[PDB]
RNA sequence: AUAUUGGCGAGAGACCGAUAGCGAACAAGUACAGUGAUGGAAAGAUGAAAAGAACUUUGAAAAGAGAGUGAAAAAGUACGU
RNA sequence: CGUGGAGGUCAGUGACGAAGCCUAGACCGUAAGGUCGGGUCGAACGGCCUCUAGUGCAGAUCUUGGUGGUAGUAGCAAAUAUUCAAAUGAGAACUUUGAAGACUGAAGUGGGGAAAGGUUCCACGUCAACAGCAGUUGGACGUGGGUUAGUCGAUCCUAAGAGAUGGGGAAGCUCCGUUUCAAAGGCCUGAUUUUAUGCAGGCCACCAUCGAAAGGGAAUCCGGUUAAGAUUCCGGAACCUGG
RNA sequence: AAACUUUCAACAACGGAUCUCUUGGUUCUCGCAUCGAUGAAGAACGCAGCGAAAUGCGAUACGUAAUGUGAAUUGCAGAAUUCCGUGAAUCAUCGAAUCUUUGAACGCACAUUGCGCCCCUUGGUAUUCCAGGGGGCAUGCCUGUUUGAGCGUCAUUU
């Protein structure tokens, strides 16, 4: 996932499994204030929902990461 | 040829999973549990049948709600709450 | 720590929503610091935290509901008290006292006397 | 996501002719007529009468149909059905 | 000529004593309930 | 109680296999699938004349 | 006034004492079997207290031999007798 | 004569050691049995007079559990076939690499799917059990990582078939039937010229729904990329549908 | 004479009898009357700093509020009570709330986590597009309201 953030322009997170892409975007947007490009999105075989999302060229996903505080 | 040579056969499924009472007994072609009785509006149950009524009775679950009816009928179904007296 | 019921009810409802606002930012911080950290206790109390102030603003609401509601002949259903389905269904006191007239003249005329056996 | 139908989004939902604005509301054309003015509701025109007619070019009233929409909540109109009560 | 080939029912009375202290109990409520009445 | 080793699903294999002629817990894939069972005898049946 | 092998709360016994007593003293209607209806176990006890053997030595290691704890390791979680 | 439990009694025995068990030891009784010493052990137990019973076993192809001889015996002889060196490691016939020898021989011991399974996929660590020798190996164990779609499927359609409603049966659980003996619902116009704040004039006919990841059916390709993803990600280049 | 086979003791195995225990069962007695469309019993999926079971609980998830008590919880990491207190605790009590997906199970379907309709509100380049949030849409029957149908009955010239 962080080879994404780093390469791909890319943040992984865990989502909600009741809840679809344009949620999902819509709650990126609002909570970190940055575009989106795209929502991929994929059940996980322990249940739960993983997002792929990607960020328009305008905004870093590693700063944003760096932001939030996981690197 | 009805062991292993048909053995080899064994890949349909005559029952999946009950919605009802969750027990793989819905029959696929017969749209009916086996065990609950699942669709019809009443439970599946037997007077002949004792040990799967004590399998599937009353208490044999969380009883989510059943189980806080006897302490609210000892305290007579009071409604409003508590006044702190004193201390 | 946490925060305290009787210290949240004397707050508006916009000064709870913004700390229930406040608090849920800093559970998704802690979250975050939890993936690092091997171990968070902090994400209890805030947790604990946001069921309070949630508990506290549906009480203002719902006693809002209710003194809207006051003196009304149908009230919501949840404001309605539970008791039992049963219950529910029997008669009340006044109809269950319910006499006829012709009762009510033969239980004033002639009630159950009050006697002893002495004289 | 299926194929959308091809007369239901754009000016087919936007506008609402006269007699499917009656019928909505569930009154009389003269009713109609009276809380319009009442209210300020004006004709309109699409910019596609063909799309917002289903292909027709025949002469149609047409209206914004959230402005039917919120016509349907004017007390003055569960006046008027008093008054035919009364009548 | 035919006898009786089945099994029959019982009735045991081990509530003989709780049952007159029932009773005893029961009318001497009944008592206190309808005092100074017979 | 009157039920005590009563409850079981249980009957005779029948004669000419040498075995007791006992009945024996049928299904199986449990340690208790072909033991004896509502005997006197048999570790889990009844009692001999159960108490009233 | 009568009934009551279900439910809730109580008090009892010339009853059984872990192959007994309920199938179930234990994470038992569990594990498991059967397509399914259904069928359905086994399994309690270190010590007062883990004081559950630090440390040394042989061994790749499991372990052994010492040392030690304990009233007792003829109580070492393969544990009452 | 012996056993479980009950009333009485011996102000009975007992951590200075009850019960139980072991004993090449001792004594009493024709016997059922009883008593004593020694060892082991750790918390209860007996004599007598009576009461009571789920009260005494060699068998029942008895029940449950345990354990022998057979016996280190039968057996691990299909699948042509292995061998040399080095590395790793406490340990290598079986792991890894190299070198040789062979084999499946495109109706494959190759490469993919449906169904089914459910993490077996990949990496790191690991060998108590398991893979009927072994093991440093493993679909084993421990711990983590991994499955990205407007265009591929489902979803939509109907097939054989299934099946409500309207009705009618049936004590009833429910049954018959699938369009009928049903008021089964949509649409157009209006200043319908007077009755003055109550909708008028017209148009058209048909009965749910489910049932195919091999039938019908809108539309995506190439190159690259991972330990494990891929017509789904990345880059470029397209197309479909609705507005 | 060894080896081997057989017999007893000791010590050591194997095995788990016996004895002594017992938060279990069993039977008798007594008392009480309280499930559900205000969504029950049952089922599925989840939830803890370290938890697979049981127990608890439901996205407010081993719980929130309230009341009482009065300093713990405990296997480790952890709350400090300003210690003279609206205050710990896996405590008790429990009257206020929350209560995922379901289930008589109720928009329609159902082996799909499938397909709709209505209303209000909010946000996006927005009269038309899209999305989110909230609230609704089953069947039988009763009373009542409102709108109707049928030359079915009847009235209808100062
Ligand atoms: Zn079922």
């Amino acid at each position: 996932a962080m080879k994404k953030v780093e390469d791909g322009n890319i943040l992984v997170f865990q989502v909600s499994m009741k809840a679809n892409k344009y949620q999902i975007k819509k709650a990126v947007k609002e909570l970190y204030e940055v575009d989106v490009l795209k929502v991929n999105t994929l059940v996980r075989p322990n249940g739960t929902k993983k997002a792929y999302v990607r960020l328009t060229a305008d905004y870093d996903a590693l700063d944003i990461a760096n932001r939030i505080g996981y690197i | 040829g009805k062991g292993t040579p048909s053995f080899g056969k064994r890949h349909n499924k005559s029952h999946t999973l009950c919605n009802r009472c969750g027990r793989r007994s819905f029959h696929v072609q017969k749209k009916t549990c086996s065990s609950c009785g699942y669709p019809a509006a009443k439970t599946r149950s037997y007077n002949w049948g004792a040990k799967a009524k004590r399998r599937h009775t009353t208490g044999t679950g969380r009883m989510r709600y059943l189980k806080h009816v006897s302490r609210r009928f000892k305290n007579g179904f009071q409604t409003g709450s508590a006044s702190k007296a004193s201390a | 720590a946490g925060v305290k019921a009787y210290e949240l009810r004397t707050k508006s409802k916009e000064q709870l929503a913004s700390q229930l606002v406040d608090l849920k930012k800093e559970l998704a911080e802690l979250k975050v610091q939890k993936l690092s950290r091997p171990s968070l206790p902090k994400i209890k109390t805030v947790r604990k935290s946001i069921a309070c102030v949630l508990t506290v603003i549906n009480e203002q609401q719902r006693e809002a509901v209710r003194q809207l509601y006051k003196g009304k002949k149908y009230q919501p259903k949840d404001l309605r008290a539970k008791k039992t389905r049963a219950l529910r269904r029997a008669l009340t006191k006044f109809e269950a006292s319910q006499v006829t007239e012709k009762q009510r003249k033969k239980q004033i005329a002639f009630p159950q006397r009050k006697y002893a056996i002495k004289a | 996501m299926r194929i959308k139908k091809k007369n239901t989004r754009g000016n087919a939902r936007n506008f609402i002719t006269r007699s499917q604005a009656v019928r909505k509301l569930q009154v009389s054309l003269a009713d109609f007529r009276r809380l319009c003015i009442f209210k300020g509701i004006y004709p309109r025109e699409p910019r596609n009468k063909k799309k917002a007619n289903k292909g027709s070019t025949a002469p149609t009233t047409f209206y914004y149909a959230k402005d039917i929409q919120y016509l349907m909540h004017e007390p003055v109109l569960a006046k008027f059905r008093e008054h035919k009560t009364f009548a | 000529h035919f006898r009786k080939h089945w099994q029959e029912r019982v009735k045991v009375h081990f509530d003989q004593a709780g049952k007159k202290v029932s009773r005893r109990n029961a009318r001497a409520t009944r008592a206190a309930k309808i005092a100074p009445r017979p | 109680s009157e039920k005590a080793g009563h409850q079981t699903s249980a009957e005779s294999w029948g004669t000419g296999r040498a075995v007791a002629r006992i009945p024996r817990v049928g299904g199986g894939g449990t340690g208790r699938s072909g033991q004896g069972a509502f005997g006197n005898m048999c570790r889990g049946g009844r009692m001999f004349a159960p108490t009233k």
